[PDB]
């Protein structure tokens, strides 16, 4: 768990997975990929947010990798760096 | 994916 937290209620993988209960199954990215990469569903469209950095992303397409998208849009996220390392984030 |  990172020092910095934007949504303490979503600190656990289990809480983040729980938000995907009503995730549209037509979206081509799996809930476990998103939750593992720090993301939870905010309940509208395919909108998600990271529990650590509060970074928000939508319009998930086939082939999107949540870790790669996390590092390109929110490269200074503390959770991202603790999980994947400085070396993974361009 | 894009930012909101
Ligand atoms: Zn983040």
């Amino acid at each position: 768990s990172p020092e910095f937290i934007s949504n303490l209620s979503m600190q656990t993988h289990a809480a983040r997975m729980r938000t995907f209960m009503y995730w549209p199954s037509s979206v081509p990215v799996q809930p476990e990929q998103l939750a593992s990469a720090g993301f939870y569903y905010v309940g509208r469209n395919d909108d998600v947010k990271c529990f650590c950095c509060d970074g928000g992303l939508r319009c998930w397409e086939s082939g999107d990798d949540p870790w790669v998208e996390h590092a390109k849009w929110f490269p200074r996220c503390e959770f991202l760096i603790r999980m994947k390392g400085q070396e993974f984030v361009d | 994916a894009r930012t909101k």
